[PDB]
């Protein structure tokens, strides 16, 4: 669950891609892909 | 020599009997357009009553003398023959009597299975004594010949079975429609009967036209471990009629 | 007894004198436990069915043994019976043992819609309890026990529909060739 | 295919007993609802189509799922598959033919391919399917010359293609074919179904010449029956298969388990 | 040739016995 | 502009209505040959049934919002048809159901009596809760539009009557059978209804094929004493039908 | 199927009055244009057809979604669907039908699959549909038995395939499907359509074997009605629907909102 | 009013002695507020109607209260009438209650195509306002104020087509099995 | 066969009643 490409914003359960970090969207059940963002 | 019956969702069977007997002859049927006085619409349950009610088993023993209930009442309970039977006023039928009582090769023993019309018996005392209405309804249960004193027992009906319950010899018993269950023979009776009584329809509950009676004329004897017999009853009415419908009576 | 024939057979007691109840079991087809028997299996294969059974008896007993039971049906909407007389209530036979050893009587189709699934939920079909009607009675020097068996078909009436997968049967893990 | 009706009856009290018989005789009482109860008069509508054994082996299922696993690196040598052919290998369809003694029929066979990609692309994958009857020589090689097939039946599938099928007409040499056997060889030896149904054998093998990717390739069988005879029905089974060919259901260190769901009582379901 | 069922055509395209669709009864 | 019906014993008048209407209409009727599926002989009380049964009266005042009972059940202890429900598995009906209501020329209201096929209510709540099985059975007395919290109340069936207690809108409740009482016009709604479900039979007790309503969609308003009248309901089932008889059921 | 014309009317002046009635009977006043205004002469050609309980319930609409996520690691533990079959799931379609009392008919229901890529490629994939009745036993694993469908009705789409489709007969053990259903259980319990439709369920699975890529299955669900009849209508919905096989309205803290707009005054719109 | 059965009654009032508008409401089939009733909401389930409509109306007050109204229809191409005069020069009908409650008259299908959008956009099919042809009128000790209900209905002319979907209902996110 | 509209043949190809198209009125 990692190869540079796919990680989840959270320590454990499965893995999200790159394109839905900080995009809108929730993808990990944690919330945690979406928290800190705002650059 | 065999035999099967079936009424309503019932069915009796017997693999050994004398070939059943009808009451006076005259199968059962509904009421003539030409006898009743009833003047409204009659209402005919059909095969949610006309069907096979089956008693509570008594037990017959080296000692018993003797059985009884009296017809209608008896099925007060059972069903819907017996709801209606209280909801109105006017009833009329026919049954089909059918006691069984298995035995074996090894015993022997005779019942006299007698229905009988307008059976008033007698209270057991002498003076200005009646019997009480309580103890001529006793219901599935029937009424057994004790011998041992009962209460506010002056309103008890006679124990003197031998003289069928009224000043009459058994014996004679057999003028009524009877048939006779002989452990060495058969294993079972069977009567059919009509709707008899002086009028085209009474009331269920202040009266009972009929009236069931067992007695054994010969002592239950036996070697065998089991003493002790039951004896079964299961009765199907016949083409029931019901009048004057109002409230539920208790 | 459940591996062995002991458990197609039930036992009647000659020493119960009195309105006992003896056996039951409900009547949708695929259920517990018919299920198992030929008919049922089958009906396991299919999701729809309707029809009239037919429960035959067969009593083993010794030639002198005699007595009389009473299979009855209850009508499903209700529960099941606990004593004779709520029983007898419904449909029933009183069949008496004497030479013929069999009796069959039917369990008559009476639902509400013309068909019912094979395999119920928490629905029913009704039950067939069973009772004695007299008591087991033997002469003396005899086995005071008697067996009773209990065997199933469908009626003229009788009929399935619906293919699917029959569920008393799996597979778990390859088979070897 | 029509039922009767249910005729009305009525109130008998005859000294004839249809009720009563006896199972000894190995009859099933011929009584019907109407002899015992009171009964209704009902116009059935009810069919008995669907039950038709037609429609019943008219269904098609799966007998064979055969994985192969393609090897770069000595191509020419393995990437090629074989199987004994038989119902005998997939419980679901095995039940129900094993539900009579004998059969006849002819049979509609469909493919289903699956190529589980290993590298980051398939490529042109192209396979081979062919019949190899008992008696014809069997393949050795991704490349034997038996793959040219002058007369076996082969079968092309290639990427994109849907799904292959093909029909085939009753085999064996006998009027039916035995779905069990209380026989023998004729060296007393191999006592079972296998002492006979002896089809052939299937065999697959990756045609794409020599490539880059790694894959796997998964096809599966699915078999329907048509054209329909059966005889002597035989009670269903009731323990899970072990092998094929063979009844045998005892199994390393388990208990027997059936599918009868046990209880605490009989007076009470 | 058509016919009627539980009215549509159907003749066998192929000139073997097993191709044919399924029975009827 | 009169009117008069007779059902069993009973018989109703009318010195003023909007002629009764047909249930979408099909007068009653038994059951088809060719439809049943019960296979046994069902049994037809007749008039000791299909006889007209009065309820117990609600009363309607400046405030009252709406009212309703559903059927069977509402019937399940007026004897003999009550009795039947409960003695049988299956059950077949229709009924005429008469609504009446008097007052006087110097009042002002108007009640929309509608009878509705399959009636399913909504609980009052958010999230996953049914209704109980007690809530939808109230009985001869009904259920009325009380605004003031209950009981294991999240079992509950909705008090908002404008919605038809579903998620309708009333005034498109028309659409069903229904009689409009406009104490100016008429003084009583009268609506005939033959069996509609769909199949033959169903379970008397699981289940409720129609579903009576009532509602003042015009306040009741009025200068003299009484300022309170009371809304009667009489109904009375058509060629009764029952299957599959056993014990009575609790 | 055609409309009658419009007749010429002529000035009356009757003793009848056919415009005044009594809407209390429940009878809808049977009026007509020319009872009430000096009417011309209209030949009319306005059709019903399209106003056919076929031609309303006669279109495709959708009826559920089933999202597949494929999982690379323990593949054959998962990697499959479930779902309990009905249209109370799509406000939509669940509306029209919702619109009469009973309903009776055959269903066309047509598939229409997206995969959602999540690697740089998708490879090769297949997917598989089986319905699973009442009964049946279901799938536990993207390699349970149950999938061999050795009588269950299984589709099986692979990428690349015309969207799939298949009819199906009217089911129900009844006359005809039941809307709403004020009833309950044999256990006093659960009042409502629950309490009957019950057509079973209906699974899916990715077929082909283990490898590399994950990916996103979403397969939608469409369904046409034929031959259809329907009988007692009923006013149609008015609020969001909430749950299924339940009328149920009230939503966590928010007011009850209808379609109905306000407006200011009465005497002005 | 809004959601109470109060929104679907009027109010006539013994106090007012003139030529008053009592109400008024857009044609149109599938506006407001038609398109909530029976047909309005079907209507809407299509895009082109075509015919005339039924407008019923039932009065509620006391037996001995009366009056005389006056429905008035006025086809569209012009604008909602402001006084009695200006409306009942189209098409009307003077009704009086007396012992029958009811009375409907017809909107008459009067356009320039055959056939009309479902979903009007800033067009119109004309309004039917309502007025005071007398006064209501009561005795001494009555309700001062009386109801009066509104129905509608399509006449055997009616017609619609063109299937679309339904605007007035809808589902935002998912619900719950 | 085939019929008028709002002409065309059309036989049912299958073998099954639900299969065919729409019905007519
Ligand atoms: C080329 C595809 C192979 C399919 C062969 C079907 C033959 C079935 C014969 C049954 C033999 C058995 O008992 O297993
Ligand atoms: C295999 C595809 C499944 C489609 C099933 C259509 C069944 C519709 C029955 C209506 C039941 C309900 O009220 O929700
Ligand atoms: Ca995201």
């Amino acid at each position: 669950c990692r190869i540079h490409e796919i990680s989840c914003g959270a320590h454990s359960t499965q893995c999200i891609p790159v394109s839905w970090r900080c995009d809108g969207e929730n993808d990990c059940d944690s919330g945690e892909d979406e928290e800190n963002c705002g650059n | 020599r065999i035999i099967q019956i079936t009424r309503g969702d019932s069915t009796i069977t017997s693999q050994d009997v004398a070939n059943a007997i009808v009451a006076y002859g005259v199968w059962p049927h509904y009421l003539s357009s030409k006898d009743a006085s009833a003047i409204d619409k009659p209402s005919q349950p059909d095969t949610s009553s006309n069907r096979f009610y089956t008693l509570r088993s008594v037990t017959w023993s080296s000692s018993s003398k003797g059985w009884w209930w009296k017809l209608p009442d008896a099925l007060k309970d059972m069903g819907i023959f017996g709801e209606n039977m209280f909801y109105h006023y006017l009833g009329r039928s026919g049954y089909t009597i059918h006691v069984q009582c298995n035995a074996s090769k090894f015993h022997q023993g005779t019942l006299i299975v007698a229905l009988i019309p307008e059976h008033q018996i007698a209270s057991a005392l002498h003076g200005n004594v009646n019997v009480g209405y309580n103890y001529t309804h006793p219901g599935e249960t029937g009424r057994e010949v004790k011998a041992e004193t009962r209460l506010n027992p002056d309103l008890q009906p006679t124990e003197e079975y031998w003289l069928n319950f009224d000043g009459t010899l058994l014996g004679n018993i057999t003028i009524f429609p009877h048939q006779f269950i002989n452990l060495r023979s058969n294993n079972s009776a069977t009567i059919i009967a009509p709707y008899v009584n002086a009028v085209p329809m009474d009331s269920m509950r202040s009266h009972n036209n009929w009236s069931l009676v067992i007695i054994p004329i010969c002592p239950l004897e036996t070697s065998s471990a089991i003493n002790t017999i039951p004896i079964t009853i299961s009765i199907s009415p016949m083409c029931a009629e019901f009048s004057g419908a109002r409230a539920k009576r208790q | 007894y459940i591996n062995s024939e002991n458990m197609y057979s039930v036992v009647l007691q000659s020493s119960i004198n009195a309105p006992d109840k003896i056996f039951s079991i409900r009547t949708d087809v695929a259920s517990q436990p018919l299920a198992t028997t030929l008919i049922g299996e089958i009906s396991s294969y299919f999701t729809h069915w309707t029809g009239s059974l037919r429960f035959s008896f067969m009593f083993c007993g010794t030639a002198n043994t005699t007595v009389k039971l009473l299979l009855a049906y209850t009508p499903p909407g209700i529960a099941e019976p606990t004593t004779r007389k709520d029983a007898m209530l419904g449909t029933h036979v009183i069949w008496d043992v004497g030479l013929q050893s069999t009796i069959s009587m039917v369990v008559p189709w009476i639902s509400a819609s013309h068909y019912r699934n094979t395999s119920p939920g928490r629905s029913t079909s009704g039950y067939i309890t069973c009772w004695y009607q007299t008591r087991l009675v033997i002469p003396p020097q005899t086995p005071p026990t008697a067996r009773l068996l209990c065997f199933v078909s469908g009626c003229k009436d009788f009929c399935l529909r619906m293919a699917r997968d029959t569920n008393l049967h799996l597979q778990s893990g390859a088979i070897a060739q | 295919l029509v039922v009767p009706n249910i005729n009305s009856s009525n109130p008998t009290t005859s000294n004839s007993a249809p009720a009563l018989d006896a199972a000894e005789t190995g009859h099933t009482s011929s009584v019907q609802p109407e002899d015992v109860i009171e009964t209704r008069y009902v116009q059935t509508s009810q069919t008995r189509d669907e039950m038709s054994l037609e429609s019943f082996l008219g269904r098609s299922g799966c007998i064979h799922e055969s994985k192969l696993e393609v090897t770069l690196a000595n191509y020419n040598k393995e990437n090629f598959t074989v199987w004994a052919i038989n119902l005998q290998e997939m419980a679901q369809i095995r039940r129900k033919f094993e539900l009579f003694t004998y059969t006849r029929f002819d049979s509609e066979i469909t493919l289903v391919p699956c190529i589980s990609a290993l590298s980051q692309d398939i490529g042109h994958i192209t396979m081979q399917y062919m019949y190899v009857p008992p008696g014809a020589p069997v393949p050795n090689s991704r490349d034997d010359y038996a793959w040219q097939s002058g007369t076996n039946a082969s079968v092309f599938w290639q990427h994109g293609q849907a799904y292959p099928r093909f029909s085939l007409p009753f085999l064996s040499v006998a009027s039916a074919y035995y779905m069990f056997y209380d026989g023998y060889d004729e060296q007393d030896q191999n006592y079972g179904t296998a002492n006979t149904n002896n089809m052939g054998s299937l065999c697959s093998r990756i045609v794409t010449e020599k490539h880059i990717h790694k894959v796997h390739i998964m096809t599966r069988i699915y078999h329907k029956a048509k054209h329909v005879k059966a005889w002597c029905p035989r009670p269903p089974r009731a323990l899970e298969y072990t092998r094929a060919h063979r009844t045998n259901f005892k199994i390393e260190d388990r208990s027997i388990q059936t599918a009868i769901v046990t209880r605490p009582i009989i007076t009470t379901a | 040739a058509q016919v009627s069922r539980q009215n549509y055509f159907n003749i066998n395209y192929f000139k073997d016995a097993a191709s044919n669709g399924a029975s009827k009864l």
